[PDB]
RNA sequence: ACCAAAGCUAGCUCAACAUACUAAACAAAUACAAAAAUACACCAAAAUAAAAUAAAACAUUCACCUAACAUUAAAGUAUAGGA
RNA sequence: ACGAGCUACCCAUGAGCAGUUUAAAAGAACCAACUCAUCUAUGUGGCAAAAUAGUGAGAAGACUUGUAGGUAGAGGUGAAAA
RNA sequence: AUGUAUUUUUAAGAGAUAGUCUAAAAAGGUACAGCUUUUUAGAAACGGAUACAACCUUGACUAGAGAGUAAAAUCUUAAUACU
RNA sequence: AACAAACUCCUAGCCCAAUACCGGACUAAUCUAUUGAAACAUAGAAGCAAUAAUGUUAAUAUGAGUAACAAGAAGCCUUUCUCCUCGCACACGCUUACAUCAGUAACUAAUAAUAUACUGAUAAUUAACAACCAAUAAACCAAAACAACACUAAAACGUUUAUUAAUUACAUUGUUAACCCAACACAGGAGUGCACCAAGGAAAGAUUAAAAGAAGUAAAAGGAACUCGGCAAACACAAACCCCGCCUGUUUACCAAAAACAUCACCUCUAGCAUUACUAGUAUUAGAGGCAAUGCCUGCCCAGUGACACCAGUUUAACGGCCGCGGUAUUCUGACCGUGCAAAGGUAGCAUAAUCACUUGUUCUCCAAAUAAGGACUUGUAUGAAUGGCCACACGAGGGUUUUACUGUCUCUUACUUCCAAUCAGUGAAAUUAACCUUCCCGUGAAGAGGCGGGAAUAAAAAAAUAAGACGAGAAGACCCUAUGGAGCUUUAAUU
RNA sequence: CGAUGUUGGAUCAGGACACCCAAAUGGUGCAACCGCUAUUAAAGGUUCGUUUGUUCAACGAUUAAAGUCCUACGUGAUCUGAGUUCAGACCGGAGCAAUCCAGGUCGGUUUCUAUCUAUUAUAAAUUUCUCCCAGUACGAAAGGACAAGAGAAAUGGGACCAACCUCACAAACGCGUCUCAGAGAUAAUUAAUGAUUUAAUCUUAACCUAAUUAACUCAUAAUAAAUCCAGCCCUAGAACAGGGCACA
């Protein structure tokens, strides 16, 4: 019986599990893409996603101060995560994250995998699964349904 | 506990050609339009993301070419421009890095 | 109780009998009153008497 | 259709003859802890064969059982045997 | 015939026992290294043809242990468990 | 006597000598056994007693897509008024 | 009536069942002597025919793609983060498994990546550390433990003098390693000097978070009510009473660590002595033994069997034994007596015991309840005094009984993690198996049926669980009996 | 005997009635309550502790009751090992000894990865205790009812977290909370009507009869709209399946 559990179980306990979604979010905040398991970029989205609420605190935040200190591992990526990410995520609500399902690693393990990438970074655009454009039939049929719904209003 | 007689063929067959462990076959797969090579549905292309991921590679590896230690990361944004090119006003003041290759046709200025 | 094996596990042999002193017929009345003082010990509240036998192996003996 | 199956050869065995019987190789080192050139010693020795078995047991007995006299008969005879 | 390189006991040559309470190096006391293996749980073609974890006893002595040698089966050796 | 052809010796011989039930005459036990010990007879169907070792019918070869028979298939009552 | 056989007729015949044993006629496949040469005939020979020996060898199947095994994360590609701490060298041992380059389709890693563990080629360990590195006589009792000076158990470790010791660079050998013994790249076994990290490594191949299993944490009220036992666990880790052994210690490597053995102490016996034990010792000694410190003691007996004495006689801290029958004081008993046999007739002590059965002997304390425990009574007619009897301090992973404290032992279990488990990818065993197209009930039957009989049930295949059955698997029952089968042990067995 | 693993317990229990209770009755030396026997009825239950390895047995407190058996005197490929049933060791006895014990004491390895059969949740309650009935009927008084109706609980079936408690996840869980039923039918046993046997007589004589146990069936309750299923969530789940993805 696992009703109502939000958080599933990776590593070797809960502490383990915990280090390794912080070297994973380091890894994330230093490199602004980064791939890993399925389950494990979903886990790492919702942390992804608040340690950019909690760097828009402000630096003089001591909350979010010692938040930053204890995740992020690596030292240098504090005035980074307050002054790049923070500073560029300011009219976003909750898009700080995007993540995407990638085909499976080439070892025999044969893992599902995904890439997770803060939105905005200075990297090449991943291959989007784009929606077709209204020129289809489909959607020109449709966009002729929306021209009679406005001209009968 | 032992087995009590030797499974027939018979009993072999119908047990290991059961539908149930048979391989399904799989309708979501699609060819890429950009390449097209095939890829699922629901999973980005496979020849495409290659492509990100070496030139995401090669782009890594000049910024940290720039950065001669390990915790020296910059403070402010990155730019990346190819060959023939020049920074904008608004690209200016951030770090620059800056490659031999020229622009990609999938990579957009913005 | 004691060492017979697989005979004492699973075969009875070990004999008891009871029976009610106060309406025992059988037995003169100064003698039921005599052992109902001396062998107290061996009869219950509900004045039965009780005796066991264990030592033989054979039930019959 | 896989897995597979079939070759005829290497060679062995039993005898006979036979010179007469520990093959070839032995440059160096070889019983120092072998293949290790080189210092005052010790070197050496012999004393019955036994039993597993048979006698339906087992005590006396039980051929052959790593000692030349071979063959045809005498003869499985005289004898020896808890006879 | 071959076996004491494991084990039982000796013979030469060496090496170990930190800290604490004690006039004590007292076949004393607590507890380490170290040596044994009381109890339980796993393991039972297992990590293992005798183990792992927890827990236990000894821990300056009739103590452990390294190297070399000896006692060989009608026997050796044995603080007798045939 | 009669109806049948078997019996006794001669010379080779091996197996077996660790057995069940039924009917009958007895003994032991408990006038008990799918009990044990003696004597007479029988059996050990591919049919019958639904299944079945011993109970019954049956002088056991082969082919037939012929016939006649044998032992054998639901066994009996379920009843007591005397004013 | 009818239906109903290996019975009997009909139509043709090659014209009557069978276990052990017995007889006869043919014959499969080889070699040889003669025929034959699209593979046969007559004769003579045998290594002369396999559905069966828990048969041997080789390959294969079921169990089974099941149990089981591994690589911390990201990355700019070997750079940074998260954790645990058996690391360096030498001795012994293994021999190149070490280093560089190249390859891995396959072979080795229990899987990939690649490579210290596979393949090919080329190089290497350079001595100062270590091995080999004087004899002959004489002076030499006086410990090592910071050694001042002492104890008993009396203690390895050295110089000097004198005679000869070729005399003259550079000799020979071990120098790698991720390694040794365990069938394996095995959670095991491994000596010594240093420090507890300044050196070594990674519990997780990727997911889901079913049952059952192992490990850990926490728990309302109760606080041993569970159980053979307070085994395990626990916020406690204390005080006591008995049995057995004085105590430290040793033992059945691999089911028994003890109440067993040994032990200081106490007793016996056997020895007046010299060059290998005892012993380089000499009765205050040395062996063969018993019982166990200490305290109270160890009562009777040489009738039997041993030993000295080669016969008498001595020995029990030698092997071992220490009584009946009947009546009696005033009723229960018997101080006592008569008689008989003995070598003496069981003394002291303890006592329902670790002590045959009766036994849950009787009584008191403990509990609400006790065949438990302790204290008393005691013929125990089978207790008993060095095969030792009684108490006592200390002691014991020995065996029993209580008082609290403690707790998931339990009332009555629950929640969460790890290893497990299920799914994906890789590699991939084992016992077992006559063939199975492998149901239920009743009856039957070599006396407990999936296979028979009479009835019910019945699309066919997977996957996950529970174990009622297949008289389940494992070991030609270890209990019992037989074998004119063995072996150990003891003798008052028989030959010696 | 080329193995049918052997006592007590833990868990789960299947069945028989020769019934302990619960239900319907008959006779009583049954006035009433306690009782003693006899018939029918097996859907459901049949306690917690001390001593003993104990089945038995003795005792304490209760209960409506602490039933007798079969089931390899059930169940060790589910468990326990205390005793029995190996190898060690004592005490008493036998044997000169080795050894012996249905004579006692301590300690003493309990293996299996499931091949096949089999199986892996629909319900439609039960029983005690209090108030009146009533100190009423019944009785010389002591004593003392049945039935009917109101409620409280307990067991069991099915469920759920508003609160308490376990609870450092949003959930799970009990120690916490909610619900639990109508008709027919009968066995034993009572009387009406009525012949054989013009009386009577409940009838293996008919006709309709009425009071009637437990079971057992049935009303009733649950499921009960077929072919979209890539991906993402789920109070749904081992895998497979199933419910959602328009508000926001
Ligand atoms: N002594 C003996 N044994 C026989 C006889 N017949 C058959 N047997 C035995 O019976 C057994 C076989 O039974 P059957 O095959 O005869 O029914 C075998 O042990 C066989 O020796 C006979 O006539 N005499
Ligand atoms: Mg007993
Ligand atoms: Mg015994
Ligand atoms: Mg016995
Ligand atoms: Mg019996
Ligand atoms: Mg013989
Ligand atoms: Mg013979
Ligand atoms: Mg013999
Ligand atoms: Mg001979
Ligand atoms: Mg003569
Ligand atoms: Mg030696
Ligand atoms: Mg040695
Ligand atoms: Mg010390
Ligand atoms: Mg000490
Ligand atoms: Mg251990
Ligand atoms: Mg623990
Ligand atoms: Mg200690
Ligand atoms: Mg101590
Ligand atoms: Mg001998
Ligand atoms: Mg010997
Ligand atoms: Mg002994
Ligand atoms: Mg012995
Ligand atoms: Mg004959
Ligand atoms: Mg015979
Ligand atoms: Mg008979
Ligand atoms: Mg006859
Ligand atoms: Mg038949
Ligand atoms: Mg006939
Ligand atoms: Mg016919
Ligand atoms: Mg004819
Ligand atoms: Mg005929
Ligand atoms: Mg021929
Ligand atoms: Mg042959
Ligand atoms: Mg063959
Ligand atoms: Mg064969
Ligand atoms: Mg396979
Ligand atoms: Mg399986
Ligand atoms: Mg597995
Ligand atoms: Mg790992
Ligand atoms: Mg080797
Ligand atoms: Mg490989
Ligand atoms: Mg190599
Ligand atoms: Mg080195
Ligand atoms: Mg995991
Ligand atoms: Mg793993
Ligand atoms: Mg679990
Ligand atoms: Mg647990
Ligand atoms: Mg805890
Ligand atoms: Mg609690
Ligand atoms: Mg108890
Ligand atoms: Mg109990
Ligand atoms: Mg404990
Ligand atoms: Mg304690
Ligand atoms: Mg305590
Ligand atoms: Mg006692
Ligand atoms: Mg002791
Ligand atoms: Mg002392
Ligand atoms: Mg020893
Ligand atoms: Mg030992
Ligand atoms: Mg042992
Ligand atoms: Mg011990
Ligand atoms: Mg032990
Ligand atoms: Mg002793
Ligand atoms: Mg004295
Ligand atoms: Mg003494
Ligand atoms: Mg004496
Ligand atoms: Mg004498
Ligand atoms: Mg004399
Ligand atoms: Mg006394
Ligand atoms: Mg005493
Ligand atoms: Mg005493
Ligand atoms: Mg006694
Ligand atoms: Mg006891
Ligand atoms: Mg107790
Ligand atoms: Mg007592
Ligand atoms: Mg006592
Ligand atoms: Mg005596
Ligand atoms: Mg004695
Ligand atoms: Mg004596
Ligand atoms: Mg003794
Ligand atoms: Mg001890
Ligand atoms: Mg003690
Ligand atoms: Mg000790
Ligand atoms: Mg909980
Ligand atoms: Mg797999
Ligand atoms: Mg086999
Ligand atoms: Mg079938
Ligand atoms: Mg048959
Ligand atoms: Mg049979
Ligand atoms: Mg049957
Ligand atoms: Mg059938
Ligand atoms: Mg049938
Ligand atoms: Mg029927
Ligand atoms: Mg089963
Ligand atoms: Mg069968
Ligand atoms: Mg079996
Ligand atoms: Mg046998
Ligand atoms: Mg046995
Ligand atoms: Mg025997
Ligand atoms: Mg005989
Ligand atoms: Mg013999
Ligand atoms: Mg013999
Ligand atoms: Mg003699
Ligand atoms: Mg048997
Ligand atoms: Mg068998
Ligand atoms: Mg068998
Ligand atoms: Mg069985
Ligand atoms: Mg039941
Ligand atoms: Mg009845
Ligand atoms: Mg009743
Ligand atoms: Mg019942
Ligand atoms: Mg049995
Ligand atoms: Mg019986
Ligand atoms: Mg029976
Ligand atoms: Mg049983
Ligand atoms: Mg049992
Ligand atoms: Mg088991
Ligand atoms: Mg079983
Ligand atoms: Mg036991
Ligand atoms: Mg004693
Ligand atoms: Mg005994
Ligand atoms: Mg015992
Ligand atoms: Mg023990
Ligand atoms: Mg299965
Ligand atoms: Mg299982
Ligand atoms: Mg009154
Ligand atoms: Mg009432
Ligand atoms: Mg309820
Ligand atoms: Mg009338
Ligand atoms: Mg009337
Ligand atoms: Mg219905
Ligand atoms: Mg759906
Ligand atoms: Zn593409």
């Amino acid at each position: 019986i696992s009703h109502g559990r939000v958080f599933r179980r990776l590593g070797l306990g809960p502490e383990s599990r915990i280090h390794l979604l912080q070297n994973l979010l380091t890894g994330l905040v230093r490199h602004e893409r980064i791939e890993a398991s399925w389950a494990r970029v979903d886990e790492l989205r919702g942390y992804a996603e608040k340690l950019i609420d909690y760097g828009k605190l402000g630096d003089t935040n001591e909350r979010a101060m010692r938040m930053a200190d204890f995740w992020l591992t690596e030292k240098d990526l504090i005035p980074k995560l307050f002054q790049v990410l923070a500073p560029r995520f300011q009219g976003q609500n909750g898009g700080y994250t995007r993540m995407l399902q990638i085909p499976n690693r080439n070892e025999q393990d044969r893992a599902k995998m995904a890439v997770i990438e803060y939105k905005g970074n200075c990297l090449p655009p991943l291959p989007l699964p784009r929606r077709d454009s209204n020129l289809t039939l489909l959607n020109q049929l449709l966009q002729g349904l929306r021209q009679d719904q406005e001209a009968s209003s | 506990a032992a087995p009590k007689n030797r499974r027939s063929i018979e009993v072999n067959r119908c047990r290991r050609r059961n539908p149930q462990k048979l391989i399904k076959v799989k309708n979501n797969i699609d060819v890429c339009p950009e390449c097209g090579h095939l890829k699922q549905k629901h999973i980005l292309c496979g020849y495409c993301y290659e492509k990100v991921r070496k030139e995401t590679a090669e782009i890594r590896r000049q910024m940290g070419k720039q950065e001669g230690g390990p915790f020296r990361a910059p403070t402010t944004e990155t730019v990346v421009l190819y060959s023939g090119e020049t920074p904008s006003e608004q690209d200016q003041g951030k770090r620059i890095i800056e490659r031999e290759r020229k622009r990609p046709s999938w990579f957009t200025q913005n | 109780s004691g060492p017979g094996g697989q005979n004492v596990n699973k075969v009875n042999s070990k004999a008891e009998v009871r029976f009610h002193l106060a309406t025992a017929e059988w037995i003169a009345e100064p003698v039921r009153q005599k052992i109902a003082i001396t062998h107290k010990n061996k009869i219950n509240r509900l004045g039965e008497l009780i005796l066991t036998s264990e030592s033989s192996r054979y039930q019959f003996r």
